[PDB]
């Protein structure tokens, strides 16, 4: 659980080639906090009651139709093959740069490797 | 070329009609109009038994080629039409629906009518695209009106010549220019 | 009569009608219809209530003439109310009929369409403005005041032996000088035992809004069978007998029958697509025959479910026995009426109306009318009106009220169909979430008696119960519900109230009023009723509505207010 | 078409057979795109072979102009130079997710088209 994640290697139990070849990686905890757990409460409750919320839900702003999804991920999609601009690329590869660099610097500021391969994958 | 423009030409033809008044709270107009007297047929346009029997103030009759037996003879004939056929006031497409929106009301057999301008029309039209798969070699200067309407023909005209113009361009320069041995352009 | 007074409208004016109603749109689409065809540009009006109503007048502060109001009227001595009139010529057409009397009177700015069996309030205003006591109207002995003022000669003028009118007895003392004013008062309130016969104990309806005005624009030569039609939605809305009284059902079977029948503009040839005109038949008020199995709708009707009770369980056993000897299959019991096959969906009322004569019900058939456009399919007589209340959907983008007005006005042409169906779907979904309340409140024994009515409260808002309508529709399917299944015989008859929570507007605490069972003429007590603890006690009470049984109060400011109004 | 109501697989059954229907269910996997045609001819007889049903080929030879030296016992030779040619492709469906899978587990069927 969160042991491993506390102190140091033990994140996987498997491998670290499909370490790899994932870009987004998220730590899930449940740290505490009753604010957080009193709204966790009512918040849960208010759907949990009587079938809740058929009136008062989709009058929220514009947060509406799965279906519409469906509909705009099929088109979106099926269409639009954009490419970069060229003033995103020398910032993303100087940020990249840096980001190994600091991999490989927690692998000098403990003399030991601190550090998720910097791949050309990221 | 639209669907009004064509009843500023169509919709200003004549039938004769009967009113149920007589010459009104004015009598009559300096113009060709004909005397008013209720009870008995009276000459008008029809752009206006349209404002009138929806005002509520006349009865009203065809023409006679609004019919069955006409509409039914100029069909067979029109099938061997290899050209084109009989013509009943040469713009009667606009004539009748403007006609049977309204007058239906108290008109006779509107249905099999309807049914029989249809399928004249369909069929002039479908031949007005098959004049098409004969023309070669810049032909303009060969055609067909003979006793065509005009309600069909305007369903094209932008398309063509538009490009009929580019596209013969380089026949249409051939009795207009000159070069060596081969085609112009 | 305006067949004298119609050729006065051609010049300017202003088509006000009066909050939403389906008298009111039915009546006035076709004067619209009627005022662009004699060439005249006018008004029409959503209203959103009295003062709705006068900041309209307000911001149509010119001199147009011909103002018009349809379907209201009762509120004051209007004059009072709208001040700036000095001639100008109004229109009363209203059926909230207890209106007052100076309006009727002031042969001005008004319409006294005085036409009833009923003689019985013609002093009414002979003695409280023309009689008077202890009143500044008058003079004094000394010479300062020595000029002649309004002398009426009655209560209305001095009470000091000067009167030169009120001649039916003696002059300078009856007992006493100023028995004058003994008199009058006894004439004041042993009449006023009427006058509050009148405005003060209750209201109802009359007449149509709009029948009349069928008869106005018939006598012009129009047979409009579309306004036909459209004075049937404006009738069919409070044809519910038990709802507000039509009575003359039995009369205009004879009435508009003999208006659309004996005229046949075609009696040989109407075999045809495009409007053939209208026919009449003697059917239900079954919720839907048409669109919807019956299984559904067999259930969310309240008559049809009341004497059977099926909100519980046994109701579906004794139904199920019903439709076997009906002997309709449940497959075809879950299938449309029309989805149905044939022979059984011809038969279905062919039989029923003659065998549910044996079996609790007697009171579901009814005399109406019906119609193709074209063949798409039948439309049914009034699945328009239960379309409509389901299209005030108020919404919280603040235009949708009047919006949704717009919208219903464009509705019943021939025209706009597409979102007819809609108004059905919205009716059917709404329809059946009452149903899904009765259970939750009956079952919880929330039916709070409190002394001499039943009473109901309620928690939260629902976007059915928002508005009101939907209100005196829970109201008046759990009264039945609980009325039928709670009781011995004696105490089925007393009054309802309930709350309607709008959490929307800061927290009012909506009520409407509603009455005891099975007594059409005898109406409502809530003309005024609710405003007795309006007096005792007063809280921020409103009564805007020219509907009258209603109001609108603080979230939390009833209860008090209701133990006065105990009584 | 039609908007009437979707049936269930558990109802298909002899009653409900030879007989237009509703249903609503989901797809798992169909064939290819083999063949199928209406008529053709045959040399023997010459003539393109007209069919109700969408096979008995009976004895007489119609080569028989050839003297009393006929030519019996079914000698049909089928002339697809003259036959036809429409689609068959044998679609699929599985039931529903929630119409009695419960107790049990979820039977689906195969189909056809032209």
């Amino acid at each position: 659980g969160r042991w491993d994640d506390t102190k140091g290697e033990e994140n996987i139990d498997f491998m670290p080639t499909i370490l790899s070849r994932f870009d987004m990686i998220f730590i899930v905890k449940d740290i505490h906090d009753e604010s957080r757990d009193i709204t966790l409460a009512k918040h849960i409750i208010n759907v949990h009651l009587s079938s809740n919320k058929s009136a008062p839900s989709e009058p929220a702003e514009g947060e509406i139709s799965l279906s519409t999804f469906k509909k705009y991920i099929h088109y979106c999609r099926t269409h639009c093959g954009p490419r970069l601009s060229e003033a995103a690329g020398e910032k993303l590869k100087s940020r990249y740069v840096l980001m190994r660099s600091g991999a490989g610097q927690q692998e000098k500021a403990s003399d030991k490797r601190l550090s998720i391969p910097i791949t050309v994958r990221q | 070329m639209d669907p009004s423009i064509i009843e500023f030409i169509g919709e200003k033809c004549m039938i004769s009609i009967i009113p149920n008044f007589s010459n009104e709270p004015l009598h009559l107009i300096y113009g060709p109009v004909g005397p008013f007297r209720a009870g008995f047929p009276v000459f008008v346009p029809l752009w206006m038994a349209t404002h009138l029997r929806k005002q509520q103030k006349c009865r009203i009759v065809p023409p006679e080629w609004m019919d069955m037996d006409i509409l039914e003879e100029i069909k067979e004939e029109e099938k061997r039409s290899k050209f084109f056929t009989k013509m009943p006031c040469e713009h009667y497409m606009v004539v009748a629906q403007l006609v049977m929106s309204t007058a239906p009301d108290d008109v006779p057999r509107c249905e099999e009518l309807r049914t029989v301008i249809k399928d004249i029309f369909d069929i002039r039209e479908s031949k007005l695209r098959t004049s098409i798969d004969a023309f070669i070699k810049g032909e303009g200067t060969y055609a067909k009106l003979d006793n065509l309407t005009l309600l069909e023909i305007h369903s094209v005209r932008p398309i063509l010549p538009y490009s009929l113009d580019h596209i013969a361009r380089y026949q249409r320069t051939a009795t207009a220019s000159q070069r060596d041995t081969s085609m112009l352009s | 009569l305006r067949n004298d007074f119609y050729r006065q409208l051609v010049g300017k004016r202003i088509l006000i009608v009066v909050n939403y109603d389906i008298d009111a749109i039915c009546a006035s689409r076709i004067l619209q219809a009627l005022f662009k065809y004699d060439h005249m540009l006018y008004t029409v009006v959503p209203i959103m209530g009295v003062t709705g109503l006068k900041r309209a007048y307000g911001e149509h502060q010119g001199d147009v003439k011909y103002v018009v109001l349809v379907n209201c009227g009762g509120c004051v001595d209007i004059v009072e109310l709208l001040q700036p009139s000095d001639d100008v010529t109004f229109f009363i057409c209203d059926s909230h009929r207890p209106l007052d009397v100076c309006n009727i009177y002031s042969d001005r700015q008004v319409c006294i369409l005085g036409d009833a069996s009923l003689e019985e309030n013609i002093p009414a205003f002979e003695t409280i403005f023309y009689d008077s006591e202890g009143e500044d109207e008058d003079e004094d002995e000394s010479s300062d005041t020595e000029q002649q003022h309004d002398d009426s000669g009655a209560g209305e003028s001095d009470q000091e032996d000067q009167a030169p009118r009120s001649r039916k007895l003696s002059r300078l003392e009856r007992h006493e000088q100023r028995i004058l004013k003994q008199r009058a008062r006894r004439q004041w309130e042993s009449e006023r035992d009427r006058i509050m016969f009148e405005y003060t104990q209750f209201s109802y309806y009359g007449r149509s809004a709009a029948l009349m005005v069928f008869e106005l624009a018939w006598k012009l030569s129009k047979d409009n069978m579309d306004l036909l039609w459209w004075a049937i939605v404006g009738i069919t809305e409070q044809l519910l007998l038990g709802k507000i009284e039509s009575g003359a059902y039995t009369l205009e079977l004879e009435q508009i029958q003999s208006h659309v029948s004996r005229l046949t503009n075609k009696t040989n040839d109407q075999n045809t697509m495009s409007a053939s005109k209208i026919t009449f038949e003697n059917d239900l008020h079954l919720v839907l025959y048409r669109h919807w199995p019956v299984t559904e709708s067999m259930r969310y009707s309240r008559y049809s479910s009341c004497q059977l009770k099926l909100w519980t369980l046994r109701g579906e056993k004794r139904l199920h026995e019903l439709l076997l000897e009906m002997g309709l299959p449940l497959v075809h019991a879950r299938q449309t009426y029309g989805a149905m096959d044939l022979v059984l969906r011809k038969e279905f009322f062919s039989m029923v109306e003659r065998l549910a004569e044996k079996y609790d019900i007697a009171d579901i058939v009814y005399g109406t009318f019906t119609l193709s456009y074209g063949y798409r399919s039948r439309y049914a007589a009034a699945d328009y009106v239960y379309a409509l209340l389901a299209i005030m959907e108020s919404v919280k983008k603040h235009k949708t009220p009047e919006d949704c007005f717009l919208e219903a006005s464009d509705a019943l042409s021939r025209q706009h169909k597409q979102l007819l169906s809609a108004g059905i779907d919205q009716a059917k979904l709404l329809h059946a979430a009452v149903f899904r309340q009765v259970q939750s409140s009956l079952e919880a024994r929330q039916v709070h008696s409190a002394g001499s009515f039943f009473y109901y409260v309620l928690q939260e808002e629902h976007a059915f119960f928002s508005y009101p309508y939907a209100l005196g529709l829970l109201a008046r399917f759990l009264l039945r519900g609980h009325v039928a299944t709670s009781r011995a015989r004696q105490a089925s008859d007393l009054p309802l109230i309930a709350s309607c929570p709008l959490n929307a507007s800061e927290g009012m605490c909506l009520l409407v009023g509603i009455v005891p069972v099975r007594e059409d003429s005898p109406r409502n007590f809530f003309g005024k009723a609710f405003e007795q603890a309006a007096q005792k006690s007063g809280v921020a009470l409103l009564q805007d509505f020219f509907e009258p049984a209603v109001v609108q109060l603080r979230q939390s400011d009833l209860t008090r207010f209701l133990d006065s109004l105990t009584v | 078409s039609s908007n009437a109501n979707p049936t269930n697989i558990r109802q298909l059954k002899s009653d409900c057979v030879s007989k237009l229907v509703k249903i609503a269910g989901i797809i798992v996997a169909a064939s290819g795109i083999s063949a199928k045609a209406t008529r053709m001819s045959i040399q023997c007889l010459s003539c393109s072979t007209v069919i109700p049903n969408l096979y008995a080929l009976p004895r007489k030879c119609n080569t028989e102009q050839a003297g009393r030296p006929k030519c019996p016992l079914d000698p049909f030779f089928i002339m697809p130079d003259k036959c036809k040619c429409v689609d068959f492709q044998t679609l699929k469906l599985q039931e529903l997710p929630d119409f009695v899978p419960q107790g049990e587990i979820p039977r689906h069927l195969q189909l056809f088209c032209d």
